[PDB]
RNA sequence: GUGUAGACAGCAGGUCGCAGUGACCAGGGGGCUCUAACUGUCUAAUACCAACAUAGGAGAUUGCAAACCCGUAAGGGCUAG
RNA sequence: AAGUCGGCUUCACCCCGGGACCCGUGAAAAGGACAGCUAAAUGUCCGUACCGAGAACUGACACAGGUGCCCCUAGCUGAAA
RNA sequence: GUAAUUCGAGUACGCCGAAAGGGAAACAGGUUAAUAUUCCUGUACCAUUUAGCGUUUAGUCUGACGUCUCAGGGCAAGCCG
């Protein structure tokens, strides 16, 4: 039996590793819409499962009591923050985290 | 043989004009009950009728039979309706309509006493009774005509279930196909002026009109009898 | 009774929900308990025979929480120390 | 708490699903059916406002469980709630 | 930078060509009228239309052993209404 | 001849759960489970090749049509079959 | 019923009606020129029947269900070291 002849992928492993690196990936290569691309739910979902699951730590780990921790529940539900990053930036420059 | 009507093929009763049958729940009537009997059953279930487009109340009695009954307003599962002579003159109750007091509101409305239930079953609106005698009693009919029935005939006390289902329009062709799919009723329908004159009496002509007037005598023979049948008047109200 | 009912809660131990309620009417802690128009009597008619109390309310378990000033609904509200106040005088 | 009710959105309410088909009427008629149905309405059986349309007359109370037969697209309707009041108040009288 | 991740979004600088969605793939647009509201259906094999249908509006018959209709009859459709 | 390992992703397949709609409310019956364990015997009949289509069907044809379709389809590019 | 029938609606009792609905149970490898979950090797499973050992919970559940949308987990295929 005659060795199969693939198709050798080097070529596409370079270029994939650019991507990864974040180029060969620009306007002129994007060709589906923003949502084809980067679905919106998904989007959501990871942001508001970050937010979610930092909250919970924060109760977990006391600097968070209850009463507050429902008001900014329902504001990363309601889309108040960015990201964990601009949450943890909001309690830090209200003081919402009991320090000791 | 200018071709059969549209009715005449609905009498012939061919697939295109039978009910579909083997869609519907129950043959919706009243428990059979000796002559000075009474059951009482209760509601286990509140269905949807696609025969009727209303609910209709699932019912277990102490007999052992399980029955599907015309739903009243106000029905709830797990109620305990009553039927007989003395059952209370109450909502969803059974009784002779000799026993319900003039201004009551019933419904599924037997035509002759142990028929089973007749008038009165469409989803939302009712019967009243107006008055009583010894052998007649008097009901003022959906239509507005007042119907002289046994005062032995039976009634469900209180009107039938799904009151305003007409209010919504159907704003859309196939909204009321979806309803016209459970019913031998063919939708939709060509006009008679649009058929050819061997499909109807106001078929042809070079522009579209019946030629004849459109009221017909009540003697006319099948095959005929199309447009307004035997009309009083004609019109919109003066 | 407009005050009194208030008064009873506001300086006086009652204990709220069916499931306390029950808990203190098998204990006897509860002086009595006090049952809205819409709760059931399948376990009521045994709190019934026992000596314990059963007042019925005016009102739905919607509508006695908020004349106890609990924002929910209240079906059971088995009182513990009657206070200042004597409604268990006004039950029975 | 609700949508964004922009200065011009508030016409169509749930018929804004109908684009501009069928005609104002038309589609003002099945809103104001869709905010009448979808209104909260109260159980009578616990007396609060959790009874949902389940199916065509069938509603059905999410925390007591109860379920009964009522109108197409309101619980109650007006004719039986006449029905009700006449014989309470004949219940009253005797 | 976001995200647990897959990935996605964004930035700075350098640089080549006539041309960077480089091939492939992939709306031309607007104004004024007639007509039908619209999606739909149609002369299989010359007519995909303004014709048919449609929701909406109106009228008529009939209380059910009904109106309407099929059968010579027995008995049926509408009607498990 | 090696035949040992890790990681990522995962449709269009499997399990599970939630929500919305009604305007068609979306079949029935056999069978199965709820009391069976052990050991012997029995399990008959029919189909089964091959094509399933730009040559195995159908259209008189080795016919550019039509005929069930797949709950069939690998890498790169690309939203993508 | 019909002049009558091989004709005719209905009712009663039966009986058929799906190689894509429901459904008791088998897999991998090898073997031929052509058959292979069918033959061979290995390892299983199901049904009744007989004999022994024991027995109802009985009438319930399952079979058993629409359209759209979405979460979680897995996985054939795919990809990387």
């Amino acid at each position: 039996a005659k060795p199969v002849k693939g198709v050798s992928r080097g070529r596409a492993r370079a270029l994939a590793a650019k991507r990864k690196y974040g180029h060969c990936k620009g306007h002129g290569s994007r060709k589906g819409k923003k949502g084809a691309r980067t679905p919106k739910k998904e989007q959501w979902i990871k942001k508001i499962r970050a937010l979610r699951r930092r909250l919970k730590e924060l109760r977990a780990d006391g600097a968070l009591d209850k009463s507050v921790y429902c008001r900014l529940y329902r504001k990363a539900k309601g889309g108040e923050y960015r990201s964990v990053s601009h949450l943890n930036s909001h309690l830090e420059s209200e003081k919402l985290l009991k320090k000791e | 043989m200018g071709k059969r009507l549209i009715s005449q093929n609905r009498g012939r009763g061919t697939p295109t004009y039978r009910a579909p049958s083997h869609k519907y729940k129950a043959d919706l009537r009243h428990p059979r009950v000796d002559e000075n009997s009474s059951l009482r059953g209760e509601v286990v279930g509140i269905e949807h009728d696609p025969a009727r487009s209303a609910p209709i109340a699932k019912v277990a009695f102490e007999n052992g039979e399980e029955l599907f009954l015309l739903a009243s307003e106000g029905i709830a599962v797990g109620n305990i309706i009553e039927c007989g002579d003395d059952a209370e003159v109450k909502p969803g109750n059974i009784v002779p309509i000799g026993n319900v007091p003039e201004g009551f509101f019933i419904c599924n409305v037997e035509s002759k006493p142990n028929d089973g239930g007749k008038f009165v079953r469409s989803s939302g609106v009712y019967a009243t009774v107006v008055t009583h005698e010894a052998t007649r009693t008097a009901v003022s009919m959906p239509s507005g005509n007042i119907k002289w029935l046994n005062p032995k005939c039976r009634a469900v006390v209180g009107i039938v279930a799904g009151s305003g289902r007409v209010d919504r329009p159907w704003l859309k062709a196939g909204k009321k196909y979806h309803k016209m799919k459970t019913r031998a009723a063919k939708y939709p329908r060509v006009s008679a002026v649009a058929m050819n004159p061997r499909d109807h009496p106001f078929g042809g002509g070079a522009w579209k009109h019946p030629g004849k007037p459109t009221t017909v005598s009540r003697n006319a023979p099948p095959g005929r009898k199309v447009g307004l049948i035997a009309a009083r008047r004609t019109g919109m109200k003066r | 009774v407009d005050k009194s009912l208030i008064k009873a809660v506001k300086t006086g131990k009652v204990i709220v929900g069916a499931n306390r309620t029950i808990d203190a009417a098998a204990n006897g802690s509860a002086k009595m308990v006090v049952l809205a128009s819409n709760c059931p009597e399948d376990i009521k008619k045994k709190i019934q025979a026992t000596d314990i109390p059963v007042l019925e309310y005016e009102g739905t378990s919607v509508e006695l929480g908020p004349v106890c000033g609990k924002p929910f609904t209240i079906a059971a509200m088995a009182i513990l120390d009657v206070g200042e106040s004597d409604i268990l005088a006004a039950t029975a | 708490m609700a949508k964004k009710f922009t200065k011009k959105g508030r016409i169509s309410r749930s018929a804004g699903r109908f684009g501009p088909r069928y005609g104002r009427k038309d589609r003002k008629l099945v809103a104001d059916l869709e905010e009448r149905m979808r209104a909260p309405h109260v159980c009578t059986k616990c007396a609060r406002p959790t009874v949902e349309r389940i199916g065509t007359g069938i509603w059905k109370c999410s925390k007591c469980g109860h379920t009964f037969a009522g109108g197409t697209y309101i619980p109650y309707t007006s004719v039986g709630q006449t029905l009700l009041r006449t014989m309470k108040n004949i219940a009253e009288a005797k």
